[PDB]
């Protein structure tokens, strides 16, 4: 899980939108980093990138925490 | 009232179509650039998908948001069949239009438009 | 002058057979390509003159714009003119490739295939007869007899 | 102003922005730029041309209906001179050749020609004069090239004080001489570099930035009696640069040092070509020169133009020497020079 | 006799009529208003969703063999709340007869596609959509047909102005086709041509 | 009635086998249109040898336009705009003013011959004959420009052309 945890925060922190420093796998996109619809769709299919599986539409609207994206891509294996 | 639904009985449904559309315009760009052969970026192309998905971001109608839609698959399968030509791809950016002046010192200058 | 002499007959040479061998483009576009099938019939033979249709831009001198160019059509129009080998030309015919036409004020037609492709000779009509457009043809053919490219070229 | 001159329209093909434009040399590469735009803006154009008509053609399309008007003249004739600039508030000067053919020397393009247009301009009332010059147009330079180009500015400002004098860097663009030059080495083996190119410094500027701001000095009213330098945002060693060029045609790179002499004579063995050479001894003389650094002229960015890097428009004009292996490479595919700022 | 006039063909007129009480019978949940005009030409006015049915109906029944269908349109008219109208053209061939049959819509209604009655409605109804604006529900394959690739708007619609808003040419510049905003040398000299005399009694409207 | 384009069946006694058998092995029908294309080879071309020969053509004809003029001189036009209300192209500009001797007539008379569609309608309408369709029609041009005629070119056209004009009018107006 450490490693999938790493893999998220690297892919986040490419994300331009994202500041590094404000960012911790805990913060939330919509409330602490202030981004929008769109930006989370780029940021899930970014996921989707990096571990190799496809992540629909009704899962990916539950992943607005990082926490919850290491814990889907955990789920799933 | 009580009026037909196209496809979305609510702004939810549309809102989910609109993202599944956006998905679809964003992983298509790189394709585009490539098999068109054009000379700007991909981080381009996709900042003008934004643009033009956040042009109609008033819209508060589920109707409409269908119709947009429908209008923007339709047209995401032109660019990928290679039926429109790198003339159409590069409509979408106004690059021979001159920047149009928005003060109105400047439009006063200019002429009589309002 | 020996030199001046020289290049006066060659270039003489080279425009004789520019003029004397032309290949148009199969291109037509609409109602004027009929006119022009009718120039290609027996009874006005261009193929007397010199003049033979071939289907490959890569194998053609003259583009004979005869019709209407829509807004859908005029990129592919361009694409063809841009695969012709220079030395190209274009004759435009009838109305509808001059300006406008009859479809002059309409969202979907260019008015005129001169906003597209640089014309050399210019064919009214609506349609022109097959002898307006050999008319063309014969003077486009006396446009390239004045060419003097090697003159040019020597006093460059 | 005369009622014909005042604008009108929306700055579109069938408007009217109020200027007649004389554009010499019009029939090149920076003429066919600027044509289009003063076209684009909806003016009327008047070009001289000594050429084949045929080679004019290119231009029809650049303007409306009666738009662009074709003259005949001749360099070494006030007469023809007077008959184009008659009518026109402003000439734009853009006459030169990077060679000499028997007929024409560098003096003859570069001081007589320019000079001439100048001074008849003057007498028929010509308001505005634009006169481009080179970069590094210096009266001690190795280059005869740049020896006249300072002359023939002195002669223009001497002729029509109130000129606009526009010095280019070194123009790249789709028919420029600059990456193709360079990406045409590719023929004759390695790339021959003087000093293997590490003693040269280049900011080459776009031709669609020359252009802008080249119209932009005629729609300038405190632009009359000025000079400029136009260079790009970016400088570069000509080692790196030229690396660059080979790195988006996807060529093999392989320099080699040529010494100043052996270099002079290879130039000197091009430039007996009756046609177009394919390099001179100037030409090898210009590429070696680096690129002066004049902060106290004006410039693009004071013209209001933002100038265009490199990066951004290197692969519109080196795709065509890519091989079928490579044509569809993308643009972010082959990673940016260093710079030396 | 009245070498000028066209003559009136009265049984034609009763069978027509006769056929149009019929249909309206058959199926009273659509079928809104039956009319015939004077040229014998029998019109059928339908509520929007018995398309199917209706054409269905006309198609298979025995007593209505129309299997052809000759067109299909729609008519722009601004000043009602439904301002598509939507028509089909049949043909008989076993009782050499047509008929016609309207429907009415707006932007945002659907209209049921009838591709599965008709396979001519394919093209059609692509060309009703790509002038129009009007949507086909079930539609196979439902995109431009007519209009240039990625033009924007339905030029057929009254409010859509005669040259468009965008014009094409070539620029060197960038060596490709450009569109720009449409702007005419000569504008196109609009004529009012109506006459502030009444021409046709038979059509006066009521003052209201 | 109707009639069945193909619908027939061959005999199958042995000479009409035999027949067939031998159009199959012997090239029968091919040598027969080899033998229709070799005696329209011997046959004569149905060429015209222009432009020392020109086609038939007839006092309908629409071809240049032109303006005429009374045979004092007087141009017939009296600036009606009948023919720029009747042209289908919106080809005709026309402006008028009373003349220095108050007569009707025109100061622009503009045919834009790149939107003209030819088709006669301005010369029905005209209730003077003042505008006609000449029998002109090698007029072809080497830029855009020249093809938009004004009032001094069709008066020119009209004084070049007024013999052949007056000719063709003479011999269909009672058509008319
Ligand atoms: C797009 O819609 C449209 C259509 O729908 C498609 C249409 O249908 C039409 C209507 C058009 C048609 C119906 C056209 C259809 C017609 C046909 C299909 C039939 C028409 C005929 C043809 C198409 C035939 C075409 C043939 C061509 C073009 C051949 C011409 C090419 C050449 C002659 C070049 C090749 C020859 C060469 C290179 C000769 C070389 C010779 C030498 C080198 C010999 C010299 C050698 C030496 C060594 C020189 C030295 C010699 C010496 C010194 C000897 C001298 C010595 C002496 C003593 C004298 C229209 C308008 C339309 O719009
Ligand atoms: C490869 C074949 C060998 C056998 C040849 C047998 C005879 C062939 C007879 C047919 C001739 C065909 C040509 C007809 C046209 C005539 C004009 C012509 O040829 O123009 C050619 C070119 C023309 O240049 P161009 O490309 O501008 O020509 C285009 C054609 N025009 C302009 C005529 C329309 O002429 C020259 O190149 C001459 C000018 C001087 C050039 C000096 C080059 C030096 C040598 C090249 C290599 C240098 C680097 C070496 C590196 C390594 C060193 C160790
Ligand atoms: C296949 C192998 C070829 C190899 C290369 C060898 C080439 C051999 C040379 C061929 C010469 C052909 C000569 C063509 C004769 C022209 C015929 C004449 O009619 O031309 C007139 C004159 O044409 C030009 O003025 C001159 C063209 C021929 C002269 C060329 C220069 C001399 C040729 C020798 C080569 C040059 C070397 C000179 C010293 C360096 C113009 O007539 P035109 O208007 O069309 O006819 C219209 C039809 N009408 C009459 C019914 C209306
Ligand atoms: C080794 C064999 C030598 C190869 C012989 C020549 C091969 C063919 C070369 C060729 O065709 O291209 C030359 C090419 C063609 O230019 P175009 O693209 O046609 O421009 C015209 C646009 N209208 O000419 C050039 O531009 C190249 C100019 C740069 C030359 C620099 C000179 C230095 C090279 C010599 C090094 C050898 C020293 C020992
Ligand atoms: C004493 C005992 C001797 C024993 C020898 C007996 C042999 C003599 C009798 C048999 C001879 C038969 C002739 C052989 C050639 C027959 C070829 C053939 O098969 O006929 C045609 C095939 O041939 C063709 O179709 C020709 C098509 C191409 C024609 C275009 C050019 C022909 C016109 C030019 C005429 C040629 C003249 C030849 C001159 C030669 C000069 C050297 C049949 O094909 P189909 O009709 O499609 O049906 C078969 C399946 N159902
Ligand atoms: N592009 C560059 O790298 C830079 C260029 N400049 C200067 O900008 C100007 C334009 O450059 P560029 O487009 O590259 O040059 P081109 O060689 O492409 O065009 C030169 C033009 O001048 C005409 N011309 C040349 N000699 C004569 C003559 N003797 N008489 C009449 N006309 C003549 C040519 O006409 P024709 O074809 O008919 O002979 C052509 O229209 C030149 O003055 C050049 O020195 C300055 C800095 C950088
Ligand atoms: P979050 O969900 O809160 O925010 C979502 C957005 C920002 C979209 C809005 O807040 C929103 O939901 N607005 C509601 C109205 C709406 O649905 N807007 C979007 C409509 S879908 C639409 O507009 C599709 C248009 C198609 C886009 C065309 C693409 C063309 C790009 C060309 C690219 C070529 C480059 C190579
Ligand atoms: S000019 Fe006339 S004949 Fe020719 S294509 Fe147009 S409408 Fe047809
Ligand atoms: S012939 Fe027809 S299109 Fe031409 S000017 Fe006369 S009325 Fe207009
Ligand atoms: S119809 Fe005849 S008289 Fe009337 S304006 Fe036209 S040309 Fe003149």
């Amino acid at each position: 899980l450490e490693a999938i945890k790493d893999r998220v925060l690297y892919v986040l922190k490419l994300y331009d939108k994202i500041d590094p420093e404000k960012l911790s796998v805990n913060s939330h996109f919509m409330k602490d980093l202030g981004l929008d619809s769109l930006d989370q769709v780029e940021i899930i299919m970014a996921m989707e990138d990096e571990f190799g599986f496809e992540i629909p539409d009704i899962d990916a609207e539950k992943l607005m925490c990082p926490q919850e994206i290491v814990d889907y891509i955990a789920d799933k294996k | 009232t009580s009026v037909k639904p196209i496809f979305s009985r609510d702004m939810n449904e549309a809102k989910r179509r609109v993202r599944e559309l956006y998905r679809a315009w964003y992983r298509e760009v790189p394709n585009t650039v490539h098999l068109f052969q054009l000379d700007i970026s991909v981080k381009q192309g996709r900042d003008k998908v934004r643009e033009m998905f956040m042009k109609n971001a008033h819209v508060t109608d589920p109707r409409v948001v269908d119709l947009l839609v429908i209008k923007g698959k339709m047209e995401l399968e032109e660019t990928i069949n290679v039926w429109k030509q790198r003339t159409h791809i590069m409509r979408f950016f106004h690059e021979t239009e001159a920047p149009r002046p928005t003060d109105f010192l400047s439009k006063f200058y200019v002429g009589h438009d309002p | 002058s020996r030199g001046e002499y020289v290049v006066a007959k060659l270039d003489d040479l080279v425009n004789w057979a520019r003029r004397s061998s032309l290949w148009p483009m199969t291109f037509g576009l609409a109602c004027c390509a009929v006119e022009m099938m009718h120039m290609a019939a027996p009874r006005y033979d261009m193929d007397r003159f010199g003049v033979v249709f071939r289907a490959s831009p890569r194998q053609s001198d003259v583009m004979i714009v005869a019709g209407t160019l829509t807004n859908k059509m005029a990129p592919a129009l361009r694409k063809v003119y841009d695969q012709m080998p220079e030395p190209r030309y274009v004759v435009s015919m009838g109305s509808c490739a001059n300006g406008g036409g009859y479809y002059h004020y309409s969202y979907s037609v260019v008015r005129g295939c001169d906003r597209i492709v640089p014309v050399d000779i210019y064919v009214p009509g609506c349609p022109p007869t097959a002898e307006a457009l050999l008319y063309g043809i014969l003077q486009l053919q006396r446009k390239i007899k004045r060419e003097k490219r090697l003159r040019i070229w020597y006093r460059r | 102003l005369h009622h014909a001159l005042i604008p009108h329209g929306k700055g579109g093909r069938s408007s009217v922005s109020g200027i007649v434009a004389t554009v010499f040399g019009a029939t090149g590469f920076l003429g066919r730029y600027v044509v289009n735009h003063l076209g684009r803006m909806g003016s009327q154009v008047i070009v001289p041309y000594r050429c084949e008509p045929y080679d004019t053609m290119h231009l029809r399309p650049m303007g409306d209906l009666g738009q662009i008007i074709f003259m005949e003249w001749n360099g070494k004739d006030k007469d023809s001179i007077r008959k184009v600039v008659e009518h026109s508030n402003v000439v734009i000067n853009l006459v030169g050749r990077e060679w000499e053919t028997k007929n024409f020397d560098f003096e003859d393009v570069f001081v007589k020609i320019p000079h001439a247009i100048a001074q008849v301009s003057k007498e028929a009332g010509v308001e505005k004069l634009i006169h481009i010059s080179h970069l590094n147009a210096d009266i001690k330079s190795p280059s005869r090239y740049l020896r006249s180009k300072a002359v023939g500015e002195k002669e223009v400002r001497a002729a029509f004080p109130e000129a606009t004098i526009i010095k280019p860097s070194d123009i790249f663009g789709r028919e420029d001489r600059f990456l193709n030059y360079f990406a045409s080495m590719r023929w004759f083996g390695g790339v021959p570099l003087i000093s293997l190119g590490k003693e040269t410094v280049k900011q080459p500027v776009y031709i669609v930035d020359v252009s802008k701001g080249i119209i932009n000095a005629i729609k300038d009213p405190d632009a009359k009696g000025k000079t400029f330098a136009f260079v790009g945002p970016n400088r570069y060693l000509l080692f790196d640069l030229v690396q660059y060029i080979f790195a988006v045609a996807y060529r093999p790179f392989l320099p080699y040092p040529l010494p100043h002499f052996a270099y002079r004579w290879v130039g000197r063995l091009f430039e007996v070509s009756p046609f177009e050479p394919w390099t001179t001894r100037d030409k090898v003389e210009r590429v070696h020169m680096s690129d002066m650094t004049l902060p106290h002229l004006p410039g693009l960015e004071d013209l209001g133009i933002q100038a265009t890097p490199l990066e951004l428009k290197a692969i519109e004009v080196l795709r065509r020497h890519r091989t079928y292996r490579w044509l569809t490479s993308e643009m972010e595919d082959v990673k940016p020079a260093k710079t030396v700022n | 006799t009245r070498p000028t006039i066209r003559p009136r063909n009265d049984v034609v007129h009763k069978q027509l009529s006769a056929f149009g009480q019929y249909v309206a019978e058959i199926l009273p949940k659509y079928v809104q208003q039956v009319q015939v005009s004077c040229f014998n030409e029998l019109e059928i006015f339908i509520h929007p969703d018995g398309v199917i049915p209706v054409l269905t109906f006309l198609r298979d029944h025995t007593n209505a063999q129309f299997k052809s269908l000759a067109d299909l349109t729609a008519v722009d008219v601004p000043t009602r709340q439904n301002r598509f109208e939507i028509v089909y053209n049949l043909l008989s061939l076993r009782f050499n007869s047509r008929i016609r049959v309207k429907t009415y819509t707006d932007e945002l209604t659907p209209i049921e596609s009838s591709v599965t009655v008709y396979k001519a409605a394919n093209w059609y109804e692509r060309e009703i959509w790509d002038m129009f604006g009007v949507f086909f529900a079930n539609h196979p394959d439902l995109r431009r047909i007519l209009t240039d690739y990625g033009f924007e708007g339905h030029p057929f619609r009254k409010d859509f102005p005669l040259s468009g808003y965008v014009e094409l040419r070539y620029d060197d510049e960038v060596k490709r086709v450009v569109a720009e905003p449409v702007e005419l040398a000569q504008e196109f000299r609009k004529f009012d041509l109506n006459s502030p005399w009444e021409a046709f009694p038979a059509y006066r409207q009521p003052p209201e | 009635t109707y009639k069945f384009v193909n619908m027939r069946e061959p005999s199958m006694d042995m000479k009409s086998v035999t027949d067939r058998a031998a159009q199959t092995l012997l090239w029968t029908e091919l040598v027969r249109g080899l033998g229709m294309t070799l005696s329209y080879l011997f046959r004569e071309p149905a060429t015209i040898n222009y432009p020392f020969e020109k086609g038939p053509l007839s006092p309908r004809f629409r071809g240049e336009h032109a303006l005429r003029r009374y045979p004092s001189g007087e141009e017939r036009c009296i600036a009606c705009k009948l023919c720029e209300a009747v042209c289908p192209a919106q080809a005709i500009t026309i402006e008028a003013e009373p003349r220095a001797d108050g007569s009707r007539r025109t100061t622009r008379y503009d045919i834009d011959m790149t939107k003209c569609i030819y088709c006669g309608f301005c010369q029905e309408a005209c209730p003077v004959d003042a505008i006609v369709e000449g029998p002109n029609f090698e007029f072809s041009t080497e830029t855009h420009e020249e093809l938009l005629y004004n009032k001094e070119k069709l008066l020119n056209n009209g004084d070049k052309w007024e013999a052949e004009i007056a000719a063709n009018i003479q011999a269909d107006y009672l058509y008319r």
